[PDB]
């Protein structure tokens, strides 16, 4: 990753003896089980309401597709987070890991504004994409 | 009589005392007829009567030790099973355990690895034992649920393959204990598992796993550490 | 020129095998500052290929008792055995399984809910009069791999500081006691000097010093030598027991349980050895009576092969599924060396060099040994304890009873460990040595260092091997023995024109290989020469021109004495002990036949 | 005391030493099977798909707040005008095919997390079937 600062890291991948044990972090249940929640809830939504958007002819109604819009930025908003502590993690870089997760912040607030004018003034998002073309 | 086959063998290299230089591919030519039929008989041939720089780990030559880990050919194997093919109009590219740092040769540095097995506490954790002094019990259908994750090396074959090790293997458990976590939370005499089921709990201990299991594809062994991974996290859960 | 790095602990243990890692956490559950010196990681030792069972008087199959599993154990020495050691030794077995099970080793279970356990070679109940027993107590086909993994989890829950891959060169001694040790840094290149209290070797057996072994590639005698290269003795090294059942060529082994339930050692002609060439009336004996069936019988020529020095065993007339769960790692060892499965044709066989039932002489808790040169009484070495295979307390004596040396780690492993905590007492400080402590063995390392001769260091070894094939085998007279000792002093007189072609310091794997061969010429240059003084046949030493076994002029075990390579050897003798511990508890087998 | 300048003058000598190794190569060495090119497409095609459900939706919220005024029949038109016409279907094969490698690609993932088809054996044959469902798929999507 060009462009970013680098912190001085361990000099050759471990520091002491092997019987110097790893101690684990501790117990972050909103980061760890919890977080497996919200993704599996996202994952089996975004399939059902994909299946009934190619067998509709015409668009959604906005009830069956203001649904389906949230549920696609909460799937789409789970994926871009693990590409974050990922690569552009923490002991590596710092403090970037943490402005990096605020960009899908506002970044991300300002796209859930962005239905509401696509829900009430035009016709949904997949009246949007069927519009274009494909 | 005997016509000599030469099979050129290209060993990586590297060597310590002049680390200014880099490491690079040497060409050996091993005459395949007088050799056996393994690569670790013909790694070995070429220590005897050619440049005895090479330097490896071996111990057996049986295949249950795990010291003879490398990447042969293009996979991670062990090289006292993997099996030269005899076709002498192809070469053969021998490199060490990928995304390791190595240490002369083909000798990786396993000493991250020495510690996150140990952190696991890969002991029994009772409290309590019969009173006539006798052993505990345990059935057959509990005795079944080991088969499988007990007779595993520990040859790390599995956790250098894995995506996810190659690049956060300072907080990422691996797949190879990640299995053994899982060998001490299903045995039906160890009762403390609340505390092992809450070390993996973190943000990246266990779910820095993508189910892309170049690890059940790679065991030497035959066993499965995919599998094994993918029962803590549907116990973790539910 | 070495970085010099000293320590200073309490007891250090030389090996964390089945045996060094046993006597090291027995010792740091007392309070003791215990550290384990090891060359390879502690779970890719030898006793990680170990495939049979513990025998164990249990009887949770029949009715058993152990005074049976002692007389099996005396009769299948054939009367070479410590009698005091015996005692012991099967006296603490169900004790010492019992606890390996709550250490969490998985053993294979019955439908009762207890350990099962087969029926091995050589143990029959009710005094060597009555029905074959079941006293084997073992997992499926890894009670090797799964007595390591445990005992090493089990020796992460205390403190024990493991110096991993460090090779150990020799003994610290001063005024005729020990002190500790003097080892090698292999990834670092650095020269470290224990010093302890109570050192303890538990290295392991010589093989390698035969072409074609059974043994691992580092079970060069490494114990063995760095105890003679002090002045002290070996003990017994002539008898070396040889394995009915190794693959050919290569020397991978199949396990006794593969003649243990079901197996036929099949011929040329195609019959079972039971009678009228070679073989007695039960089959499946003691090793010594069947691998002497087999030399001789390809001898005469009633041998498969295709140079027909080879044979046959088959493994089809067991059901398929019984060849699943109970041996299951023997049917891929059996596919890829020889590319024969292990269901439809036989596999082929030849009987090669196992294990070493000799070593450093011991008492039977722990302490090593000497004689007087005056009186010929023993006398301890002060400081100095010995545990495994490189150990002789003749509990084995002239034949190892299969599947019992994995008791032998376990019993005197704990025994070890509860006799320093009796002796020794936690904290004490260390007497002042000189500042030259261990300066001879610097002076070694650094000559086989910078090696400039005319023949490499994989050639003499390639003397050593073929000579002790030829000479030193299962069928020898004293016609080939002294050509044998001609040959392996040619062999030793040349290690003095040695090449060695890297001088680098960090993880030489060519100083490390050639001081293995300097370790193994002193463990088989007495191996030559203790066979050729003994004039008996007792065992798995048998001499062609003395067919008979002498119960009044050789009933005493052998020791030897040689300091350097390329030195002469003396031989002296002790008697061997025949009471036992307890003359009421049990009472003591008489010599017979 | 000994035994702690004894993890202090070796750890000197042991680190001036640890930090110059190299790393051993894992990329362009390593076997292309079907485990990592199968889940390294499915990585991939969320984030070229999302990229493009973001920037197409923040147009559409920065044009909320400042005084825009940004119809959907506005900025289609506006799209058709300004790519050429190899370019207006080259942008609809690439986008056809990336939507039907991961929703077979999230319907096979919800089988992996119930510890269901997890062998060797299962990995294939549900690996076999994604590549007959992209290009039977995504070639309905191309006539429409
Ligand atoms: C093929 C085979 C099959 C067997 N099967 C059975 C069986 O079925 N049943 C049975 O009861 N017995 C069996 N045995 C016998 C028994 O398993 C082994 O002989 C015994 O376990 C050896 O254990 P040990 O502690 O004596 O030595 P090891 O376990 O060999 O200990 C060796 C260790 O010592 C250390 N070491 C060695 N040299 C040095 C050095 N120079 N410096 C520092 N450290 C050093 C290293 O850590 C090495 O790992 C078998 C043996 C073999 C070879
Ligand atoms: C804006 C960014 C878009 C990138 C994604 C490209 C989507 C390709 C789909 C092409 C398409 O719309 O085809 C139209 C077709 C129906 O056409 P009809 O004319 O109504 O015929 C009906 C006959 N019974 O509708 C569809 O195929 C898909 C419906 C819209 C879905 C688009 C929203 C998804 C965008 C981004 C999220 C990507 C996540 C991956 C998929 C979600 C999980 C399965
Ligand atoms: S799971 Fe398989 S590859 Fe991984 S360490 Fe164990 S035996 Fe080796
Ligand atoms: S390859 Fe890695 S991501 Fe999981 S399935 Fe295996 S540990
Ligand atoms: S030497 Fe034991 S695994 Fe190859």
């Amino acid at each position: 990753i060009p462009f970013l600062p680098v912190l001085p890291q361990k000099p050759g991948g471990v520091r002491g003896t092997p019987n110097d044990a790893y101690v684990p972090p501790p117990e972050n249940k909103l980061e760890g089980s919890y977080h497996w929640y919200m993704e599996k809830i996202f994952a089996l939504s975004v399939v059902p309401l994909a299946t009934t958007a190619m067998l509709t002819t015409g668009p959604l109604s906005t009830a069956a597709d203001s649904f389906f819009s949230v549920m696609l930025l909460g799937y789409c908003y789970m994926e871009f987070n693990s590409c974050i502590t990922d690569y552009i993690s923490g002991r590596v870089y710092g403090v970037w890991h943490k402005y990096a997760m605020y960009m899908l912040g506002l970044g991300s607030a300002v796209s859930l504004f962005g239905i509401y004018k696509l829900e009430t003034e035009n016709d949904g998002v997949v009246g949007l994409v069927k519009s274009l073309w494909d | 009589t005997h016509t000599p086959r030469l099979k050129t063998f290209k060993v990586y290299r590297w060597n310590p005392d002049e680390p200014s230089a880099k490491p690079h591919l040497q060409s050996y030519q091993v005459d395949l007829n007088d050799c056996g039929p393994m690569v670790l008989d013909a790694l070995l041939k070429i220590k005897d009567e050619q440049d005895s720089t090479l330097t490896f780990r071996r111990s057996c030559r049986e295949g249950i030790c795990g010291s003879c880990a490398m990447n042969i050919g293009g996979r991670n194997t062990l090289a006292c099973i993997c099996k030269i093919d005899q076709n002498e109009s192809k070469q053969l590219k021998i490199y060490p355990l990928p995304h390791m740092f190595i240490v002369k040769d083909l000798v990786p540095d396993l000493t991250n690895f020495y510690q996150q097995y140990k952190s696991i506490q890969p002991y029994l954790q009772r409290s309590s034992f019969p009173k006539d002094g006798t052993e505990v019990l345990q059935s057959i259908e509990d005795r079944k649920k080991l088969d499988g994750l007990y007779e595993c090396i520990l040859c790390a074959c599995c956790s250098t393959s894995c995506p996810s090790y190659w690049w956060n293997q300072e907080q990422y458990l691996g797949p190879a204990v990640l299995m053994q976590a899982y060998r001490w939370l299903i045995d039906s005499r160890d009762q403390a598992t609340k505390t092992r089921k809450a070390m993996l709990n973190n943000s990246m201990s266990l779910y820095r796993c993508h189910t892309i299991m170049n690890c059940t594809r790679t065991c030497p062994k035959g066993l499965n550490p995919g599998l094994a991974i993918a029962e803590i996290k549907k116990s973790l859960a539910f | 020129k070495y970085h010099i790095i000293d320590h200073e602990y309490d007891c250090v243990v030389i090996g964390a095998g089945g045996a060094g890692l046993r006597a090291a956490f027995g010792l740091a559950e007392a309070g003791y500052k215990t550290a384990c010196i090891s060359k390879l990681f502690p779970t890719r030792s030898h006793t990680v290929a170990a495939q049979g069972g513990i025998n164990a008087a249990l009887g949770n199959m029949h009715k058993d008792n152990w005074k049976w599993h002692m007389y099996d154990t005396v009769k299948g020495s054939d009367w070479l055995g410590d009698q005091d050691s015996i005692h012991y030794m099967t006296r603490e077995a169900p004790k010492s399984i019992i606890e390996l099970e709550h250490y969490g080793v998985p053993f294979s279970r019955t439908e009762n809910g207890k350990i099962y356990q087969r029926a091995f070679g050589g143990q029959t109940k009710e005094y060597g009069k009555g029905a074959q027993a079941y006293r084997t107590c073992a997992v499926a086909d890894r009670t090797g791999h799964a007595l390591l993994h445990t005992l090493y989890g089990q020796a992460l829950r205390h403190d024990t500081h493991f110096f991993i891959e460090y090779f150990a060169l020799d003994l610290l001694t001063h005024n005729g006691e020990v002190v500790g040790v003097i080892a090698y840094n292999q990834e670092d290149g650095t020269i470290h000097r224990f010093r302890a209290h109570k050192t303890i070797i538990a290295t392991g057996g010589y093989g390698r010093a035969y072409f074609s072994c059974t043994s691992a590639h580092t079970c060069t005698g490494d114990g063995n030598a760095m105890v003679s290269r002090a002045g002290f003795p070996l003990q017994d090294l002539e008898f070396v027991q040889f394995h009915p059942s190794g693959i050919y060529g290569s020397g991978c082994l199949i396990t006794e349980g593969a003649r243990g339930e079901g197996g036929f050692l099949v011929n040329s002609e195609g019959e079972r050895f039971m009678e009228r060439y070679a073989p007695t009336a039960k089959d499946l004996a003691c090793r010594d009576v069947v691998s002497r069936a087999i030399t001789m019988e390809i001898r005469e020529g009633r041998g498969v092969g295709k140079k027909k020095d080879h044979m046959y065993l088959q493994l089809s007339h067991l059901p398929p599924e019984v060849l699943k769960e109970r041996l299951p790692g023997i049917s891929e060892t059996a596919a890829i060396f020889a590319g024969v499965d292990v269901t439809k044709e036989p596999i082929p066989i030849i009987p090669t060099v196992h294990y070493n039932m000799g070593g450093i002489p011991t008492k039977w808790n722990g302490e090593a040994l000497t004689i007087d040169e005056e009186t010929g009484e023993d006398k301890v070495i002060p400081g100095l304890m010995a545990c495994g295979e490189a150990a002789c307390v003749s509990v084995h004596g002239a034949n190892r009873l299969g599947a019992n040396s994995l008791l032998d780690l376990v019993v005197f492993g704990r025994a070890v460990a509860h006799t320093v905590a009796d002796t020794l007492q936690p904290g004490l400080p260390h007497k002042p040595l000189p500042s030259d402590l261990g300066k001879e063995s610097i002076a070694n390392l650094d000559k086989l260092r910078n090696a400039n001769g005319s023949r490499s260091t994989a050639e003499i070894r390639m003397n050593m091997k073929q000579t002790m094939q030829k000479d030193v085998s299962v069928f020898r007279t004293q016609s080939s023995l002294d050509e044998g000792v001609r040959n392996i002093t040619a062999v030793e007189k040349t290690f003095d024109d040695v090449k060695t072609t890297d001088r680098s310091m960090i993880w030489n794997s060519d100083l490390v290989e050639t001081l293995e061969l300097q370790n193994l010429l002193t463990c088989a240059s007495q191996t030559a020469v203790s066979a050729a003084n003994r004039k008996e046949s007792r065992g798995a030493h048998a001499r062609e021109d003395y067919p008979n076994r002498d119960d009044e002029h050789w009933m005493k075990h052998t020791l030897s004495w040689q300091k350097d390579v390329a030195a002469p050897v003396t031989l002296k003798y002790r008697r061997v002990i025949d009471h036992t511990l307890d003359e009421k508890e049990c009472p003591s087998v008489p010599p017979t036949v | 005391e000994m035994n702690t300048k004894a993890a202090i003058a070796e750890e000197q000598i042991l680190n001036k030493q640890r930090a110059r190794r190299p790393i051993s190569p894992h990329l362009t060495i390593y076997q292309p099977q079907l485990t990592w090119y199968l889940s390294s497409f499915h990585r991939i095609s969320l984030v070229l798909m999302g990229l493009g459900f973001y920037l197409f939706t923040i147009l559409f919220g920065v044009s909320g707040l400042l005084g825009l005024g940004l119809t959907t029949e506005k900025v289609s038109n506006w799209y058709h005008q300004k790519f050429s016409k190899i370019t207006e279907w080259s942008i609809k094969g690439s986008f056809a095919y990336l939507f039907a490698i991961h929703y077979g690609g999230a319907i096979r993932h919800l089988i992996w997390d119930t510890a269901k088809e997890l062998t060797l054996k299962g990995v294939y044959r549900t690996g076999y079937a994604l590549i007959g469902f992209t290009a039977v798929l995504g070639t309905y999507l191309l006539t429409l």
